[PDB]
């Protein structure tokens, strides 16, 4: 799977704009899924069916009150929307987080991109992370365009434990569609803010 | 205080010398060296776990110097007081005849990190080499450890000559099994 | 050689607390020795340790922007770092060495090459843990990430005294019995 | 693999 591949199967995927309503309510609840009234921002009898694991697909129930941001993976598909996790507890007070950074890349000098991304939410998934870190890479440093030379790298997501955790920025498993590359979401991870202490980026080439 | 990492650095004149490294709760995870411009691991394991642009230490040092002449000048030029090095030998371990050994140099509490060291069988100056980078300490002074293996015996009397501008006359020191 | 030298030393450091749970940073310009100029987290801006480092302080206190980088090192370089070493270094073992010599017999307990540093060495006699009459090295620095000291144990010969040591390297103390 | 950061001195 040449990296040429890798590469514009991202970009593709990436280029997108991901489905970001705030505080709907679930009405029902199964395993594989969990379906949210996305009613009061698309329209009258529309919805939101986020994909997840058991595990996860289980900590939620029907007349919850939840936040949704996903990117999807299929469309023009009537009153329907589908995306894999993308699902926390409802944010009620506003907040704000401006996140820490570091930007290494194999050759360059380090580089620091600190309070370039806001989260505005206290409870997070790392698909909401993965996803804003990405588009921000891709638009100011292209990482994904058939020319950028980075044939490899990764995201590091810094707790205040002392800890990392690794996203793998160029990785296209099998066909390299936004159902292959968004579907590891499924285990609708997230994270506590609180925890967070910052972010490490490496690029390679 | 459970644990304390430090990047220590310096830029010394006229010898316009560097260095840059980190210190551990104690120890020297690692040195860049101005020469080769290649990062080297106290314990050549580490490279295993870790990497670090050594470019990127080079790029201070540049600054460092300067900051020196910015700052000797602000200083209404006043040079660094010289201050004499404690030496010391220790043994990496119980000696025991002809079974291999250290022979340790612990240099402490000198401050122009600039010395000279030479070892001593016998008489004549023994060579190959083996040292640290000075290693900084609380006060701002230096402690650099000197080493030397050698097969202990009872004949050979061993002496490490350590030279810095704080004794008028070198320092040397004796040692031998028993 | 009598050309005077001027120096200039900086260290960034890092002071963790209870792991990570909270750290400090801490910048120290440092002309030959005199530390003049400063900064601290637990400040927030430069300071002037000495009037030779005020210039300094008052100019990069003007740049909000540096200012706010330094602010986020006890994150992006502190916790980070301890992070990125941890396999290796707070995490660190390395089993001792202990051995039996005779220097009113003499006693010397050596144990060598371990890490971290904390450790606690005693000395037995058939069945007593005799604390006192022991002058010890302490522990000691050898350069390359081992440790090493030897307690002097002082009485008179006959039975059988042994060193028993105990470091975070090896959950059942360690012995090494000397037969008198 | 990790990279210990420095902090650039400006
Ligand atoms: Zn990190």
């Amino acid at each position: 799977k040449d990296i040429s591949n890798v590469k514009s199967d991202l970009l593709y995927a990436y280029t997108i704009t991901p489905y970001d309503y705030k505080d709907c309510r679930v009405n029902f609840s199964t395993t594989h899924t969990l379906n949210i009234d996305t009613q009061k921002y698309r329209g009258k009898d529309y919805y939101i069916s986020s994909e997840m694991s058991y595990e996860a697909s289980q900590k939620f129930k029907r007349d919850d009150h939840v936040d949704v941001f996903g990117l999807f993976y299929i469309l023009n598909s009537h009153t329907g929307e589908y995306i894999y996790g993308g699902i926390t507890p409802a944010q009620n007070n506003k907040v704000n987080h401006k996140l820490l950074g570091n930007l290494f890349i194999s050759g360059e000098s380090q580089q620091n991109l600190n309070n370039k991304i806001i989260l505005e939410k206290d409870i997070v998934t790392f698909q909401e992370i993965d996803f804003k870190i990405r588009k921000y890479l891709m638009d100011n440093y292209k990482i994904y365009d058939a020319t950028s030379p980075y044939v490899s790298g990764r995201i590091e997501i810094g707790t205040k434990d002392g800890k990392h955790e690794q996203i793998d920025l160029f990785d296209s498993p099998n066909e390299g569609t936004r159902s292959d590359i968004f579907a590891k979401y499924k285990d609708n991870r997230i994270i506590n803010m609180k925890n967070f202490s910052h972010f490490d980026i490496y690029l390679e080439k | 205080e459970e644990h304390v990492i430090i990047q220590a650095e310096f830029y010394l004149n006229p010898d316009q010398s560097g260095e840059f490294m980190f210190d551990f709760d104690g120890d020297e995870i690692f040195h860049v060296d101005m020469a080769k411009k290649e990062t080297v691991w106290r314990l050549e394991e580490f490279g295993r776990f870790a990497s670090f642009e050594a470019q990127g230490a080079l790029a201070n040092i540049a600054v460092d110097k300067a900051n020196l002449e910015i700052m000797t000048k602000r200083s209404n030029y006043t040079p660094i007081t010289n201050v004499p090095p404690e030496v010391t030998v220790l043994t990496n371990s119980p000696v025991e005849l002809r079974e291999p050994n250290v022979l340790i140099c612990f240099i402490d509490k000198f401050t122009p990190p600039v010395v000279n060291v030479t070892w001593l069988r016998n008489g004549k100056p023994v060579t190959g080499v083996s040292e640290t980078v000075f290693l900084p300490r609380e006060d701002h002074l230096f402690r650099k450890f000197h080493y030397l293996p050698f097969l202990p015996s009872t004949e050979d009397v061993y002496d490490c000559r350590v030279e810095h501008w704080g004794l008028d006359e070198p320092l040397l020191k004796h040692w031998e099994f028993d | 050689d009598t050309r005077p030298r001027f120096l200039q030393q900086d260290k960034y450091e890092c002071h963790f607390f209870n792991g990570t749970e909270r750290v400090r940073f801490l910048h120290r310009d440092i002309y030959n020795q005199e530390e003049d100029l400063r900064f601290d987290s637990d400040v927030g801006e430069y300071r002037a340790v000495t009037e030779l480092g005020r210039p300094d302080a008052e100019y990069w206190n003007s740049q909000k922007d540096f200012l706010e980088d330094r602010r986020a090192a006890v994150d992006t370089y502190c916790r980070h770092n301890y992070g990125v070493g941890e396999s290796f270094t707070v995490q660190r073992r390395v089993e001792p060495k202990v051995t039996v010599y005779p220097a009113h017999n003499l006693l010397v307990c050596s144990v060598n090459g371990f890490y971290p540093g904390s450790i606690e060495v005693r000395w037995f006699r058939n069945s007593q843990e005799e604390k006192a009459g022991v002058v010890s090295t302490g522990l000691i620095q050898n350069g390359d990430w081992t440790f090493q000291t030897l307690v002097m144990l002082e009485t008179v010969p006959r039975e059988v005294y042994t060193c028993q040591v105990e470091h975070p390297s090896v959950t059942s103390p360690l012995t090494v019995e000397w037969r008198a | 693999v990790h990279f210990f950061k420095n902090i650039v001195t400006p």
